[PDB]
C-alpha cells in the first residue's frame, strides 16, 4: 500500500529517525497490541505504521504522551486497585 | 501425645518472625499443619517438655521437635519435594545458603536493635537499613526474584522483613523506588503469602 | 554508530558519568 | 506436502516483507537494494530492466543472491533507506542512475 | 585452585581440614596469622572471618556452608543420611554441640581463671552423658564415621590444652572413641604442627 516514505519524512525530516519511531510504533500494534489508528485496508503493521506518521498523528513526540499518560493511569490503577488491599486487610 | 498421629506440632509465634518464616515454606508447600500463636510468657504446655531448648517456632512429627528457622524450613523443602524451593547445582545452591546468612546475620541485627536501641539507633538503624535497602535496587531488572527466576527460600528471607518494614518505622526514600515497590506488587500477593499470613501481622498495613 | 545506530548512541554516551 | 492450502498462505507472508537482492562484486552503496517480491513460477529471479544497469548485471547468466530482513526494524530500513526507489540519484554524483538504458 | 584460608590452630579451621582430607579435595591452604589472616581477604571476604573457601568463583565463610557444600558436590565417601527422616536428626545434633559446648569453652580460654571453672566442671558431667552410649554404635551415633563427629575429633583433641580430661568414669566407654578415630588418615593427615602440641598423639 505503501511504495515510498518521501511523504511520511517531511513530518520527520530525517531518514534515520522515520526508521525508528515507525520501527517503534509498528510494534504496539504486534505485541501488547493496541489499534492502528488508520482504517487498514489488509496491510502489515510496518506500512499501517508508515501510514500515521505522514497524517500527523503519530511522531517521537505525541508517542510518549500517548503512553506515559498510560504508565500512570495504570498507577492510577494501582492505587485505586491499592484500595483493594486497603478495604480488603481491615 | 503431640506428635501420635502422622501430623505436624508447630508451637509457632504469633508475631516473631521465625514463625512467620516458617509457614511460608511451611504452607507453600500444600501440606495440613497445625497453627497455634502462642507467646513467650505463656506458650502451650507440649512447647516446654518435649523442647528442651525452648525456641519458636517448634515443629514436631512422630519422633521429635525439630527447632530453629533454618532446620525446620530445610527439613521440609528437602522431604516434602513438590514444588521445589532450592536450586539443584552445589555451586549456586550453597550461596542461596549465604544469603540466608547474610540476612539473619546482616539485617535481623537492624531489627533487634530498632526493638531495644536507643531514639538514634532506632532511625540510625533505619539510616543503616533504608538507604541499603536502596543500594540493592538495580537487582530486581534482571531477575524477576533475588537472583532466581523460581520463588526460592531466599526470597523467603526477605518477605517476612519486608512485612515489617513501615512496622517498625520505615518508609522508602530515592530515585528507583519503581523498580523495588513495583516489585513488592509481585511477591506480597501470592497464595504462599496471602494465605499464610497472621492477620494479627496484618493490621500495620493500613 | 553511524546510522539507524547513531541514535541510541547518542543516550548511551548520556549515561556513563552521569545518570 | 505442498499441500494447496500453504499456496495461499505464502502469499500473506510476503504481503509487504522486502527482500534484499544484491550481486557477487559488489563495487557501490547502489549495489544492494531491496525489493518487494512477487511470486513467479519457474527457477529464474526476475528484475525490472531499469534497475539492471545499477547492478551492472548483464542477462547471460549472472546470478543473485537473496536475503531476508528478518526482524521489525529491519524490514523498514529496507524500505526507507534501502528500498529500490529512493535510489535515482547515485552518490558519487548527481547524475541519474536509472537512465533509460 | 581450591584455597583454603585456614586457622592454624581454631577448631573451626580443622572442621573444614577433616571434610577436605576425607574426601580426597586437592585443597591448598593459606595460613592466618594467628587467627587473623591478611587484610588482603576482605575483598574476597566483607567479614574477614576465617575459614573461608574460594575455588575459582565462590566465596564461602561458614563451618555450615563450607562443611556441606564440600558433601554435596563430592559425594562419596558420604557424611550424612539417605533419608530425609535422619537428617534432621544429624543436621540438629550439631546444631547442638556448636551452640553449648563450643560457646561454653569461650571463658575456658576467652573467660577470666573464675569463669574457667563455672565452664570447666559443669561441663565435664556432659562429656560423659553420652558416654555410656558408645556401647551402641562405634562412633557417635553411626556405625559409620560421619559429618556429626566432624565437630568432636577437633573438639576432643583440644582437651589437655584445654584442662579438662578423664578419670576414672568418664574413660570407659568413651576413650575408646579417641583411639579409634585419631587414627584414620583423614584425621591422621589433617593434624598440623601448631594444632599437634595440644596432646601427645
Ligand atoms: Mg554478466
Amino acid at each position: 500500500a505503501r511504495v515510498t516514505v518521501q511523504d511520511a519524512v517531511e513530518k520527520i525530516g530525517n531518514r534515520f529517525d522515520l526508521v525508528l519511531v515507525a520501527a517503534r510504533r509498528a510494534r504496539q500494534m504486534q505485541v501488547g497490541g493496541k489499534d492502528p489508528l488508520v482504517p487498514e485496508e489488509n496491510d502489515k503493521t510496518t506500512v499501517i505504521a508508515l501510514r500515521e506518521i505522514e497524517e500527523g498523528l503519530i511522531n517521537n513526540q505525541i508517542l510518549d504522551v500517548r503512553e506515559r499518560q498510560e504508565q500512570q493511569e495504570q498507577e492510577a490503577a494501582e492505587l485505586q486497585a491499592v484500595t483493594a488491599i486497603a478495604e480488603g486487610r481491615r | 501425645a503431640a506428635n501420635k498421629r502422622s501430623v505436624m506440632t508447630l508451637f509457632s509465634g504469633p508475631t516473631d518472625i521465625y514463625s512467620h518464616q516458617v509457614r511460608i515454606v511451611l504452607a507453600e508447600k500444600g501440606v495440613s499443619f497445625e497453627i497455634e500463636h502462642v507467646e513467650k510468657d505463656n506458650p502451650p504446655q507440649d512447647l516446654i517438655d518435649l523442647n528442651p531448648n525452648q525456641s519458636v517456632p517448634t515443629l514436631v512429627d512422630r519422633e521429635l521437635t525439630l527447632w530453629e528457622s533454618r532446620i525446620i524450613m530445610e527439613y521440609l523443602d528437602e522431604r516434602f519435594p513438590h514444588p521445589p524451593l532450592m536450586p539443584v547445582y552445589p555451586v549456586a545452591r550453597g550461596e542461596s545458603r549465604l544469603y540466608m546468612h547474610r540476612i539473619e546475620k546482616d539485617w535481623y541485627t537492624l531489627m533487634n536493635t530498632i526493638i531495644n536501641g536507643s531514639a538514634s539507633e532506632a532511625d540510625a538503624a533505619r539510616k543503616q537499613l533504608r538507604e541499603e535497602l536502596l543500594a540493592i535496587a538495580p537487582v530486581f531488572g534482571q531477575k524477576p526474584y533475588f537472583l532466581s527466576d523460581e520463588f526460592s527460600l531466599v526470597d523467603c528471607y526477605l518477605a517476612p522483613l519486608l512485612w515489617r518494614l513501615p512496622q517498625l518505622g520505615i518508609e522508602f526514600s530515592g530515585p528507583g523506588a519503581k523498580e523495588l515497590k513495583g516489585y513488592m506488587t509481585r511477591v506480597f500477593e501470592r497464595d504462599s503469602f496471602l494465605a499464610s499470613l497472621t492477620e494479627a501481622e496484618r493490621e500495620m498495613r493500613l | 554508530p553511524a546510522g539507524t545506530g547513531y541514535a541510541y548512541h547518542q543516550d548511551r554516551m548520556r549515561r556513563r558519568a552521569a545518570g | 506436502r505442498e499441500e494447496a492450502v500453504v499456496w495461499d498462505i505464502l502469499d500473506e507472508v510476503i504481503r509487504e516483507h522486502p527482500v534484499l537482492l544484491n550481486r557477487a562484486p559488489t563495487l557501490h552503496r547502489l549495489g544492494i537494494q531491496a525489493f518487494e517480491p512477487v511470486l513467479i513460477e519457474g527457477k529464474a529471479i526476475q528484475l525490472h530492466p531499469l534497475v539492471c544497469a545499477a547492478y551492472n548485471a548483464d542477462f547471460d547468466g549472472d546470478q543473485m543472491a537473496v536475503h531476508v530482513p528478518l526482524t521489525l526494524e529491519a524490514q523498514l530500513e529496507a524500505r526507507a533507506l534501502m528500498m529500490s526507489t529512493n535510489n535515482i540519484l547515485s552518490p558519487a554524483n548527481g547524475e541519474p542512475i536509472i537512465v533509460p538504458s
